[PDB]
């Protein structure tokens, strides 16, 4: 019964603002109080705050007081959660959840946690605009050859923002693909590679080419691996 | 604030054997008030134990929760194959507060990594850059070392590495190490290599290249 969906992800700049929204539903919303939680990339769990569907107290993490601000619609069962003024570190997945840790009605203490979740929201926060990647292929040759295994792949440099997605032959060669996690470049874009294992007898015949996909720049190439003479 | 330790950050077992993950707090924390979370890769956190020892609906038998104080302790029985996933114990006896993280990864066999490198393409350089991938292609355990060295000067501040996450099949790791340079600075050099030493390579593997060739 109890379901917890979030709003989409979000895209701001630096010093703006972002307003999440938890949409319950299954439960009685004025019984249990709302916990918020988000989650930077890689790090760990980092609790943001509490509030309660009765009477509307917050309780904000230190780290957060004076950027978030959390309200709760009860005609709408829907809780909010505001952060104000993001700065880069601020792009993380937030989180929120059923929780139990404290009545919302008296505040006292309670014997449990936070049972139920949401989906999460992914707010990326960067000064950087739109744009393209520019797919470079990895071209293959005696140097990328251990025994009669070869490796070949394509670069997909300079592009924000996530995600991307990496295809070899129409999504055909699957088996022995490596797309690496993007790293994020001092220029504010991402960058990844997306590497495939294959025979070195097969690098004269057969035909790679990876199908690199961003849809926030709606940009779709198709390019050509082949082994460089 | 109660401070939440979990050591250690990454505890590597076979599918099987018995798991137990600590949570020391900096203060005497309520055993009422203490949780524990899982996270599967890609998913929201899930409520396992609540109140130091007692599980959440749904929660198989083998995971359970014990300690009184500052010391607690996380035990999976047998560790299953969807188990290995990351653990966060939590307090609300102060505030509230969540702990660093454990996973809990697949212990396996040491495997050497098969490396390669990638000379940067021509569409790359008429742009004015030069990027260089060395590629360490399944290997186990996670910790390796690559150094890029361009005319058997070490290269450092230069390269960005990224390492995947552990195969479902074989349960082994892949980096992917990025050398960026200009075109004029990639222009000055010949020989390109990239020394990957690891714990399944007796000694370190060296892949280059030299520039024109
Ligand atoms: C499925 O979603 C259900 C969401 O709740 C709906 C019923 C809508 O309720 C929302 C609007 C709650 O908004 C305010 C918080 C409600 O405040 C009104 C004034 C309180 O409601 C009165 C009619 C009765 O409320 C009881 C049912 C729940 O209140 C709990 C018990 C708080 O108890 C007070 C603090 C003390 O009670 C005295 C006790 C000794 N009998």
């Amino acid at each position: 019964q109890v379901q917890l969906v979030q709003s989409g992800a979000e895209v701001k700049k630096p010093g703006a603002s972002v307003k999440v929204s938890c949409k319950a539903s299954g439960y009685p919303f004025t019984s249990y109080g709302i916990s918020w939680v988000r989650q930077a990339p890689g790090q760990g769990l980092e609790w943001m705050g509490w509030i309660s569907t009765y009477n509307g107290n917050t309780n904000y993490a230190q780290k957060f007081q004076g950027r978030v601000t959390m309200t709760t619609d009860t005609s709408t069962t829907t809780g909010y959660m505001e952060l104000r003024r993001l700065r880069s570190d601020d792009t993380a997945v937030y989180y929120c959840a059923r929780d139990y840790t404290r009545g919302a009605w008296f505040g006292e203490s309670l014997i449990g946690g936070f049972d139920n979740w949401g989906q999460g929201t992914l707010v990326t926060v960067s000064s950087a605009s739109t744009k393209g990647p520019s797919v470079f292929p990895l071209a293959p040759s005696s140097k990328s050859t251990s025994g009669g295994t070869a490796a070949l792949g394509c670069l997909v440099k300079d592009y924000f923002p996530e995600p991307v997605t990496v295809s070899w032959n129409s999504g055909a060669l699957t088996s022995g693909v490596h797309t690496f996690p993007a790293v994020l470049q001092s220029s504010g874009l991402y960058s990844l590679s997306s590497v495939v294992t294959v025979p070195s007898s097969s690098l004269g015949t057969q035909t790679y080419i990876c199908n690199v996909n961003h849809k926030p720049s709606n940009t779709k190439v198709d390019k050509k691996v082949e082994p460089k003479s | 604030e109660i401070v939440l330790t979990q050591s250690p950050g990454t505890l590597s077992l076979s599918p099987g054997e018995r798991a137990t993950l600590s949570c020391r707090a900096s203060q005497t924390v309520s055993s009422t008030s203490l949780a524990w979370y899982q996270q599967k890769p890609g998913q929201a956190p899930r409520l396992l134990i609540y109140g130091a020892s007692s599980r959440a609906t749904g929660i198989p038998d083998r995971f359970s929760g014990s300690g009184s104080g500052t010391d607690f302790t996380l035990t999976i029985s047998r560790l299953e194959p969807e188990d290995f996933a990351v653990y966060y114990c939590q307090q609300h006896d102060t505030s509230l507060t969540f702990g660093g993280g454990t996973k809990v990864e697949i212990k396996r066999t040491v495997a050497a990594p098969s490396v390669f490198i990638f000379p940067p393409s021509d569409e790359q350089l008429k742009s004015g850059t030069a990027s260089v991938v060395c590629l360490l292609n399944n290997f186990y355990p996670r910790e390796a070392k690559v150094q890029w060295k361009v005319d058997n000067a070490l290269q450092s501040g230069n390269s960005q590495e990224s390492v995947t996450e552990q195969d479902s099949k074989d349960s082994t790791y892949s980096l992917s190490s990025t050398l960026t340079l200009s075109k004029a600075d990639y222009e000055k050099h010949k020989v390109y290599a990239c020394e990957v030493t690891h714990q399944g390579l007796s000694s370190p593997v060296t892949k280059s290249f030299n520039r024109g060739e």
